[PDB]
């Protein structure tokens, strides 16, 4: 898992 | 086997699914070493949860 | 002696009898075998209906799932504990509140974890343990401000006393959530031990051993799990509760410990823990250290029922029913995943 | 422990006062003023006898009530899940109540020994009347306190037996024996009281 620059989870 | 290890972990560590899903932070495996779930089973989880991680890895 | 016989039943005799009656309904070994022989979760419910559980699961949907069974078991335990609490007086009420602090400590950790990661606090309540529900509205509609949440905890939560172990709200964003949880649990366990000792009499006698084992197992497992992590020894020793039987030079040796062999050497000084470590082979196919500690905890809780005029019966019943719910969920998991081989890993009670 | 603090303070103050008062009386050669004879003699035998009867009945009833509630709380708590208890364990309550009965009986056996004097001078009241008063008081104390302790003990054992019964029916029949033993003490007290007022005669 990771939260991207937009904090969108994968 | 990974699913059964997850069940065995839930036996001891309790309901850690919410804690795992909330403390996401950054990905440790990509397609890094940025571990974020260390100490999750610090008091109760311990080996089971560690084993769980290994299995899913 | 404190002569709890003369006055205990004045306020708590009815609840003593009621909680013992509830404990009489915990599945015995024969019931566990009967449930182990099931083939499908529907058959598990059938075999469970003949026990004290009855029709707690009849209403739920026919295509049963382990999550549904776990939720129903937790709901039943919560209902029973709440009914006992509502009929309890000041001292026993404080005791039961102390029991619920254990789950409030996890719920507050969930709240701060969600708030720091900017998720609505109202959306985190569903995942909180019912026994530690924050019915107070001061910690709701926080607007995702960690400082506001910390002030709410301090003002309108019994955890305010345990949050003085920290120094400021900045710690919420400074210390890892696990360290915060373990520090809160250390403070809560010390407060619980002091409360039980102040109660004295049979309560202290039958309750101090359980809290002492809790502290010792917390120390052992915090030492064992933190070997490969960044948790330094100095910061690790802060998480060891001081109630245990390891307090003089035992916790210090654990803090200096740097391997599982050294933890075993420290435990060797205490035969009751020496046996638990000896039986914990930890290799595949045999009981692990956590399972041995669970067995010892169940043994202590069961022995808590040999005393009569004490409040430790309520804590023992709560923990025994928690273990029973975990055992039933484990059996359901083994049934669903067809892993019959390990179906015997449940810890029997009575 | 505020009330406990008050009781402890009163007890300590009273007994420190008693120690200092005894020291002063002994040392100042004023012992003759500490006539225990005068206290035991001028004090009317009627006070002793009536306190004895009142205690014989009241302390027995206090023990019976103590045991009754001690065991009834457990009975009615256990019976929520095993109502059969209410049927079988009333025996415990019976034993507790039996205590009170002894009380009244001894009260009667003591109250039958009372009789006025028509005298006020200790030489006129006499050894017979003074001993009658003292022995009625002592018999009242014996029966009342023995019954109090027996009732409390039987109540504790009955609560234990009711909690045991809620989980295994075949235990009460073997635990009642303890209650029987706990009951014997009551009888003993009564016997002693009867021996204390056997040769008591006011008049
Ligand atoms: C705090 C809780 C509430 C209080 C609960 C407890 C109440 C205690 C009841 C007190 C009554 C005591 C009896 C009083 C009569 C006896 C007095 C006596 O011995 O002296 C007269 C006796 C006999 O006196 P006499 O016979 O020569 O006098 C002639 C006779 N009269 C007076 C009646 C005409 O000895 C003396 O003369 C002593 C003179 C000095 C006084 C010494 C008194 C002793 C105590 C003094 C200190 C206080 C003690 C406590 C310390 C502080 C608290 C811990
Ligand atoms: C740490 C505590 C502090 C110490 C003091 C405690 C409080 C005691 C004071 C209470 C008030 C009484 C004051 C005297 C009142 C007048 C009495 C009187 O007329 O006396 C006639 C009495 C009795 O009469 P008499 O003996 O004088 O007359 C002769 C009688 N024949 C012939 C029979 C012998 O005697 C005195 O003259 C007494 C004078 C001194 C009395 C002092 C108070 C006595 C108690 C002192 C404390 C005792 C413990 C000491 C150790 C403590 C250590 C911790
Ligand atoms: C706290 C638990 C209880 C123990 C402590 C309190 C005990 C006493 C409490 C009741 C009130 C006081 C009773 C005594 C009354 C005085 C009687 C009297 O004057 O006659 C005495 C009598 C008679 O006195 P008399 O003046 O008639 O002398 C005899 C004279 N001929 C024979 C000619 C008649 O003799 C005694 O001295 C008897 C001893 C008892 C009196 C002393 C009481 C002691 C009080 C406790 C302090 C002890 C001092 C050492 C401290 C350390 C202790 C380890
Ligand atoms: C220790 C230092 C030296 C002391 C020496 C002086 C003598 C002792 C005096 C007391 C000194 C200590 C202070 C205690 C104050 C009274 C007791 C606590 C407060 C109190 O009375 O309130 C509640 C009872 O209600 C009430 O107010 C009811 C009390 C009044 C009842 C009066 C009847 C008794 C008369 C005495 C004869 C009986 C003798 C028996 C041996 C009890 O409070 P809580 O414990 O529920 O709450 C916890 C806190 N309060
Ligand atoms: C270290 C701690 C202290 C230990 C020491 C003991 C302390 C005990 C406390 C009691 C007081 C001390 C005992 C000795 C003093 C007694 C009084 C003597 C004074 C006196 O001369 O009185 C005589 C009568 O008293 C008498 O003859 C009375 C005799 C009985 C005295 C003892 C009674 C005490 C109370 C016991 C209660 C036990 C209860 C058990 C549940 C005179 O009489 P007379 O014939 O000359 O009259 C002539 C009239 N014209
Ligand atoms: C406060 C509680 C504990 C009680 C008070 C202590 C009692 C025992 C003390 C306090 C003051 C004392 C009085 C002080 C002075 C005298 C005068 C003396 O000629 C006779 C005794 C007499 C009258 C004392 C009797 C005992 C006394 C009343």
């Amino acid at each position: 898992g990771e939260l991207n620059k937009n904090r969108h989870p994968n | 086997e990974a699913a059964f290890s997850l069940a065995e972990a839930k036996f001891t560590a309790g309901d850690f699914s919410t804690t795992v899903i909330q403390n996401v932070n950054k990905a440790q495996v990509k397609i890094e070493g940025t571990d974020s779930y260390e100490l999750t089973g610090l008091a109760r989880g311990g080996e089971q949860l560690a084993k769980l991680k290994r299995n899913y890895a | 002696s404190f002569f709890p016989e003369l006055y205990f039943n004045v306020d708590n005799g009815y609840l003593e009898g009621l909680v013992r009656g509830l404990k009489a309904g915990v599945l015995s070994q024969a019931d566990y075998l009967n449930l182990v022989q099931c083939e499908t979760l529907e058959d598990l419910k059938l075999h469970l209906q003949s026990t004290d559980y009855g029709n707690f699961l009849a209403n739920e949907a026919s295509p049963l799932t382990v999550s549904v069974i776990d939720d129903k078991l937790k709901e039943k335990m919560v209902v029973e504990f709440r009914h006992m609490r509502n009929h309890a007086y000041e001292p026993l009420a404080s005791f039961l509140d102390f029991i619920t602090y254990s789950y409030m400590i996890d719920n507050v950790i969930l709240l701060i974890t969600g708030t720091l990661h900017q998720r609505s606090i109202a959306e985190l309540v569903p995942k909180c343990h019912p026994l530690g529900s924050f019915e107070q509205m001061e910690a709701v509609n926080i607007a995702q401000t960690p400082a506001e949440l910390y002030n709410a905890i301090l003002v309108d939560t019994p955890l305010a006393a345990f949050f003085q172990d920290c120094i400021s709200e900045q710690d919420l964003d400074e210390m890892n959530i696990e360290i915060i949880r373990n520090t809160l649990y250390k403070a809560y366990l010390e407060s619980f031990y002091k409360f039980c000792t102040l109660l004295g009499g049979t309560t202290a006698d039958a309750m101090c051993p359980i809290l002492e084992f809790e502290a010792d197992r917390r120390a052992f497992i915090i030492t064992i799990n933190s070997f490969g992590t960044e948790l330094s020894k100095e910061d690790r020793a802060k998480l060891f509760p001081h109630c245990g039987r390891l307090y003089p030079e035992g916790l210090a040796q654990l803090a200096r410990a740097d391997d599982y062999e050294q933890v075993k050497n420290v435990a060797d000084y205490y035969p009751e823990y020496k046996l638990l470590f000896e039986g914990a082979g930890s290799n595949p196919g045999d009981k692990t250290l956590e399972d041995r500690f669970f067995e010892h905890e169940v043994k202590l809780n069961k022995l808590a029922f040999l005393n009569q005029f004490h409040f430790g019966v309520f804590y023992a019943f709560v923990k025994l029913k928690e273990q029973e719910c975990r055992n039933i969920v484990w059996i359901a998991e083994c049934i669903a995943q067809r892993h019959r081989a390990k179906i015997d890993n449940y810890i029997p009670i009575f | 422990t505020g009330l406990e603090l008050l009781y402890l303070g009163i007890f300590v103050a009273f007994w420190a006062c008693m120690i200092v008062v005894g020291i002063c009386y002994t040392i100042f050669d004023l012992g003759f003023r500490f006539d225990v004879a005068w206290f035991l003699t001028e004090t009317s035998p009627f006070m002793w006898s009536n306190l004895g009867i009142g205690l014989a009945i009241s302390l027995s009833v206090v023990g019976a009530a103590w045991g009754i509630y001690i065991t009834g709380s457990s009975i009615i708590g256990g019976g929520v899940k095993a109502p059969r208890i209410k049927t079988k364990n009333l025996v415990s309550i019976i034993f507790c109540e039996a205590v009170a009965i002894y009380g009244i009986i001894m009260a009667i056996v003591i109250s039958n020994m009372a009789e006025p004097f028509s005298a006020t001078d200790p030489k006129a009241i006499g050894h017979r009347n003074y001993h009658a008063g003292y022995s009625m008081f002592g018999a009242g104390l014996t029966v009342g306190l023995s019954n109090l302790f027996c009732g409390v003990c039987v109540g504790i054992v009955g609560s234990g037996a009711a909690l045991a019964d809620a989980q295994n029916p075949s235990l009460f029949v073997k635990i009642l024996i303890v209650e029987i033993f706990g009951s014997a003490i009551g009888l003993f007290g009564v016997i002693v009281a009867i021996l204390q007022t056997s040769r008591v005669k006011m008049g």
